[PDB]
RNA sequence: UCCUUGUUUUGCGCAAGGUGAGAUUUUGGGCAACAGCAGGUCUGUGAUGCUCCUCAAUGUUCUGGGCGACACGCGCACUACAA
RNA sequence: UUGGGACCGAGUAUUGCAAUUAUUGGUCGCGCAACGAGGAAUGUCUCGUAGGCGCAGCUCAUCAAACUGUGCCGAUUACGUCC
């Protein structure tokens, strides 16, 4: 597909539950509320 | 063969270093009263022993460990 | 009433049973469930696995090579068969039979390398009591397997003619002949 | 060069002899001063205690009629010789300054 | 925790058994000090030094087509199907 | 081999902006092509684990022998040493 956070489109685009940060990330782009504890 | 009782009369220790066989001391119940002097031999054992545990000796005189 | 005290696997009784040596009888137990079908926690210290029969190990210990084989409960379909066989050629109750074989087919002493130098060395080594039970059980289930797998048309058979001649001391057995020829090392060395 | 040992691993004492008798290995063959040669008393037995029962049982003028006679020996090793059966073996500085004298 | 009154010289504790759903880092995971590596990543970024590409641009294109996947039957790593 | 599939030809439908076995849950050929537990070497787990088995998520025109997660069937040996 195609990515609107960044424009690559390469370096895979996540698209799971409707939500790209993986063209971006989400280790450096975190507060989307998530955590890791387990 | 001989099948010869004795009950494990304690665990003599640790010898051998391969994880696997232990020197153990064997104490002669097979004997009806008949002269032993022996009396208690060593034997080394294969695999897992614990104290009361009779088993068949199919050699006796036997000091185990030696010199060699 | 009527199985309350009564006990059987389904009309084999174990009132005749005897503990065949004297060396083994506290890693040789006696049945009492009707089926020698697992579903307890087996193991978790050094000695808890000589609570039970020699039965239920065997049955346990009876194949492997998995590849979609059914584990616990084909095997006992083939326990069962395997009893009546056994029964009708010794002519006496199969359950007894399988406690004298698992005796006389285990080695009773070994030698093992424990040398140094280079070399190895060798001297008579006694086999511990649950030792006899376990490594006795695996070369007699092995063989098995050995017996049927491009060979024969027999299926549970050959366990049958295995535990019969192990219990003569018959050398047909894939038991008898390792307990025979470790001790020709094993009482001619020391 | 630096002087590991004031008597430099002798029995000797500077300035008195310079000069002690060579002395073989009941090892390797070795020679050494006798100074230097590392003295052990043995005191070894002619029966196991598991085969001295035994042995007793048999005996009637011995054993129980005369306590058992034991193999003694001097044994002078060499250097070498000792560290490797670890009859001797290295020691922190402080301790190897000790000596227990030619008691055991 | 209790108990075995065992092991524990007093201590720190250890073993077996017991109560009990569960016997010790309760159980399984997750986080984690200090010192670092000339490890990897400038094709993750609006995270970047400099200096290369800056218009017959190679940058760039909902542009077209092709490649990364090829096969002397060649070696290795990983996977799966069987006898 | 009626155990296994991998090659190979013909047909058709489905997906898509575009298929060039992409399609593949399909027909039906070839199987009498390999391979019979497989030298030296070498991997990793002591319990609901190993092993066996299936499902979903993931990626995204479309395909999972991959990866991630849940569940089912479920042992043998050892519970020791330091070589």
């Amino acid at each position: 597909r195609h990515c609107v956070i960044c424009s690559n489109q390469k370096a895979v685009i996540r698209k799971y539950e409707l939500n790209v940060c993986r063209q971006c990330f989400r280790e450096n782009a975190a507060n989307i509320g998530f955590s890791k504890l387990r | 063969d001989q099948a010869q009782v004795g009950l494990i009369i304690k665990v003599l220790g640790r010898t051998g270093s391969r994880g696997n066989v232990t020197q153990v001391r064997v104490r002669l119940m097979a004997e009806e009263g008949s002269p032993d002097a022996n009396r208690t031999i060593v034997r080394n054992v294969k695999g897992p022993c614990k104290e009361g545990d009779m088993l068949s000796l199919m050699e006796t005189e036997r000091e185990a460990r030696r010199l060699r | 009433m009527s199985a309350k005290a009564p006990k059987l696997f389904n009309k084999w009784s174990y009132e005749n049973l005897q503990t065949t040596e004297i060396a083994l009888s506290d890693h040789i137990s006696k049945t009492a469930t009707y089926v020698p079908h697992s579903a307890g926690r087996w193991q978790k210290k050094r000695f808890r696995k000589a609570r039970i029969p020699i039965v239920e190990r065997l049955t346990n210990g009876l194949m492997f090579k998995g590849r979609g084989n059914g584990k616990k409960l084909q095997a006992v379909r083939l326990v069962k068969h395997t009893l009546e066989i056994i029964h009708l050629l010794t002519d006496q109750n199969p359950l007894q039979v399988v406690i004298d074989a698992v005796s006389k087919g285990a080695p009773r002493e070994d030698s093992t390398r424990v040398g140094s130098g280079g070399v190895v060395r060798r001297q008579a080594v006694d086999v511990s009591p649950m030792r006899r039970v376990n490594e006795a059980i695996y070369l007699m289930c092995k063989g098995a397997r050995e017996a049927a797998f491009r060979n024969l048309k027999t299926l549970p058979e050959c366990l049958a003619d295995e535990i019969v001649n192990a219990s003569k001391g018959s050398s047909n057995s894939y038991a008898i002949k390792k307990k025979d020829e470790v001790e020709r090392v094993a009482k001619a060395n020391r | 060069m630096t002087t590991k040992r004031r008597n430099h691993g002798r029995a000797k004492p500077p300035c008195s002899r310079g000069r002690t008798r060579p002395v073989h290995c009941f090892n390797c063959g070795r020679l050494a001063p006798k100074d230097k040669a590392v003295g052990r008393f043995v005191v070894r037995r002619m029966l196991d205690q598991a085969s001295a029962r035994d042995v007793a049982e048999a005996s009637n003028v011995y054993g129980a009629g005369f306590p058992m006679p034991k193999l003694y020996m001097k044994q002078r090793f060499c250097i070498a010789c000792a560290i490797h059966s670890r009859t001797v073996r290295a020691r922190p500085t402080d301790m190897r300054k000790r000596r227990f004298t030619t008691k055991v």
